[PDB]
């Protein structure tokens, strides 16, 4: 809005009484570029400073340890990351654990042996279509039934959908022999 | 009527453009505004009826385009109008004048907007097509049959936070 | 999650159908430059915020014909195909939720549909597959089975699921209809997105009510004062009516940063909650409401997202 | 001022202009006719008496 | 957690006993309205 833009300019072509009023509009005009300066860069660095928390928990959790937070730190169950040097931030490498293929197997929800529901303790019962197996829920394993991966609750009168398994115990070849 | 016209009363100035109306004004009023003052509709003084004030074809003239080092179609997009007050195809943030309408739905390069993505496929030209988010896959549910994976593969992902 | 795209354009704001007024706008720097591009990367960010919350999988799922999901009543998550796609949820979502001088509303990247889309895929992964399809490929295992180690991460043993069929099946599917009675009776559980509606409507309206505004000089309307006044008179009274809208402007970019900038921060907590407390099983207590955790089915919701927990 | 995929490059100030869609301009309709809605002779004075 | 509520109004702080400053502070229109409702907001999400 002045009528000219160097501070030198106005004042020594203008009249002190006169040049004031020109000089005010340039003050003016240079704090409102100052002002517009500083609010812009504040709130980008609060996007900064909420990215610092976010980078100080992802430094301290995931790479100090290992976090059970499924797609927090990458697509998968995250193990271990590895960050790197970055020119104001932080280079990540996590390492996941994400399968290949799949096999379509017969499952069962619980057995029976003499009547009573045998529930796994850790992972699902599978079958190849011959014998019924017990595996997890990440990788396939052809392990046999035993009585210390099962667990014994109630019966099997109120699991609907339940099947008929002989439970392989250990303790019945060791006393015939 | 149908055009960006200068109407001059005696107590309003301002341009519109002109058209018919549903509403239905007082008989001793004829100013109408809106919410936020604005004026978008008024009567006409020598035939009693209703007339409304809109606003003539501005909008941002915003373009498509793929990277320099590859081609150089583009294509014309003019945001808030339709195709008529101006590979003619209509979108709702406003006209694309450059692409051609598929209808096969591929995956979303360029974003536009509502659910439209261009991308500068094989010959070779800008197309327009709804975006696709994913691939069509159906989870066969079975209360017998489960799916374990065998093979696994340790992938390690980048992540870059500032 | 979202906000609305508001882009306010400088040019037709302060100089709308003006010559002069374009000559005495350049003169004050590149402020309509800088306020125009810090407008258009809200919109960026507006484009980013839907995509990195709602779209965390590569692939859609659909409905499966079976609907015996263990004697569930899920009739109310899926969204009606016949129908937008929309359920009887969403339905409520919708309806209870409560300007063309230089303020251009865009649209944004992803419609109705297309979130009732990114609905109908993560309802289905969480059901017919479980919290597999997030971290890689869906294994198809029924929902009665994922269950049993939904149980075992919080210390429960898995025998009270399968000794009680019948009887969380009369108590889920009851707890679900006490949601529809809420909305439908009162929106005051939609509080936290009306707030954004609210700083939204009084944002848009009170911009264009500033034209109307002396500033300062001797009339509002920019055309009034350049038929009356003359040319080197008109000057002193345009630029204090220029000054006095640019910082209306200034005020208004400003706000609409430090009020986006807490939906930024729930959009990368959205971008979290939904990665975590739907797409697997956290052991966090009070991270998906009061109760232990063990499931939570999104639902489709106007600038915003609703998450239905369940707790035990 | 030649074509709108110049128009990106010189928003940008640079050449290397990658994939996306930036604001260039706003289009702008110039008024062809200015009609002045006024009521209709409403009342004439006595100038023939 | 918190912070000291503080609600500065601009009507004693820019017109504070004064009749001619009032003329000339409606000529900005809502401007005072737009930092009442500011604050205001503040003193909600400090409850919260």
């Amino acid at each position: 809005g002045a009528i000219s833009s160097v501070l030198n300019d106005i004042l020594s072509r203008l009249d002190p009484p006169e040049a004031e009023v020109q000089i005010d509009r340039l003050i003016t005009g240079r704090l409102q570029s100052l002002q517009t300066y500083v609010t812009q860069q504040l709130i980008r660095a609060a996007e900064i400073r909420a990215s610092a928390n976010l980078a100080a928990t992802k430094m301290s959790e995931c790479v100090l340890g290992q976090s059970k937070r499924v797609d927090f730190c990458g697509k998968g169950y995250h193990l271990m990351s590895f960050p790197q040097s970055a020119p104001h931030g932080v280079v990540f490498l996590h390492v996941t654990y994400v399968p290949a293929q799949e096999k379509n197997f017969t499952t069962a929800p619980a057995i029976c042996h003499d009547g009573k529901a045998h529930f796994p303790r850790e992972g699902v019962f599978v079958s190849n279509g011959t014998h019924w197996f017990v595996t997890q829920r990440n990788f396939y394993e052809p392990q046999i039934i035993t009585t210390d991966n099962t667990f014994v609750s109630g019966n099997c009168d109120v699991v609907i959908g339940i099947v008929n398994n002989t439970v392989y115990d250990p303790l019945q070849p060791e006393l015939d022999s | 009527k149908n055009k960006c016209v200068n109407f001059n009363f005696n107590g309003l100035t301002g341009t519109g453009v002109l058209t018919e109306s549903n509403k239905k004004f007082l008989p001793f009023q004829q100013f109408g505004r809106d919410i936020a003052d604005t004026t978008d509709a008024v009567r006409d003084p020598q035939t009693l009826e209703i007339l409304d004030i809109t606003p003539c074809s501005f909008g941002g003239v915003s373009v498509i385009t793929p990277g320099t080092n590859t081609s150089n179609q583009v294509a014309v997009l003019y945001q808030d109008v339709n195709c008529t007050e101006v590979n003619v195809f209509q979108t709702r943030a406003g006209c694309l004048i450059g692409a051609e309408h598929v209808n096969n739905s591929y995956e979303c390069d360029i974003p536009i907007g509502a659910g439209i993505c261009a991308s500068y496929q094989t010959s070779q030209s800008i197309i327009a097509y709804t975006m696709s988010l994913g691939a069509e896959n159906s989870v066969a549910y079975s209360n017998n049959s489960i799916a374990i994976p065998t093979n696994f593969t340790i992938s390690v992902t980048t992540e870059i936070l500032p | 999650v979202s906000m609305t795209k508001t882009s306010v354009d400088c040019t037709m704001y302060i100089c709308g159908d003006s010559t002069e007024c374009s000559n005495l706008l350049l003169q004050y720097g590149s402020f309509c430059t800088q306020l125009n591009r810090a407008l258009t990367g809200i919109a960026v960010e507006q484009d980013k915020n839907t995509q990195e919350v709602f779209a965390q999988v590569k692939q859609i799922y659909k409905t499966p014909p079976i609907k015996d999901f263990g004697g569930f009543n899920f009739s109310q998550i899926l969204p009606d195909p016949s129908k937008s796609k929309r359920s009887f949820i969403e339905d409520l979502l919708f309806n209870k939720v409560t300007k063309f001088n230089g303020l251009t509303v865009l649209p944004p990247l992803l419609t109705d549909e297309m979130i009732a889309q990114y609905t109908s895929a993560l309802l289905a992964g969480t059901i017919t597959s479980g919290w597999t399809f997030g971290a890689g490929a869906a294994l198809q295992i029924p929902f009665a089975m994922q269950m049993a180690y939904r149980f075992n991460g919080i210390g429960v043993t898995q025998n009270v699921l399968y000794e009680n069929q019948k009887l969380i099946a009369n108590q889920f599917n009851s707890a679900i209809g006490k949601i529809q009675d809420s909305l439908s009776s009162t929106a005051s559980a939609l509080g936290k997105l009306q707030d954004v509606v609210n700083q939204n409507a009084q944002a848009l309206n009170t911009l264009v009510k500033q034209l109307s505004s002396n500033f300062g000089a001797i009339s509002s309307v920019l055309n009034d004062i350049l038929s009356r006044l003359d040319p080197p008179e008109a000057e002193v009274q345009i630029d204090r009516l220029i000054t006095g809208r640019l910082q209306s402007l200034q005020t208004y970019v400003t706000q609409q940063l430090i009020r986006a900038a807490e939906i930024r921060a729930s959009a990368n907590l959205a971008a979290t909650k939904m990665s975590e407390c739907v797409l697997g099983q956290s052991k966090r207590v009070d991270f998906c409401g009061k109760g232990y955790h063990l499931m939570s089915f999104p639902q489709s919701a106007p600038h915003g997202v609703v998450f239905l927990h369940v707790t035990y | 001022a030649l074509d709108p995929l110049s128009e990106t490059k010189c928003t940008l100030k640079s050449f290397t202009v990658e994939k996306g869609i930036y604001q260039t301009s706003n289009f702008r309709v110039q008024p062809t006719e200015s009609i002045v809605r006024f009521p209709n002779i409403t009342n004439l004075c006595p100038f023939g008496e």
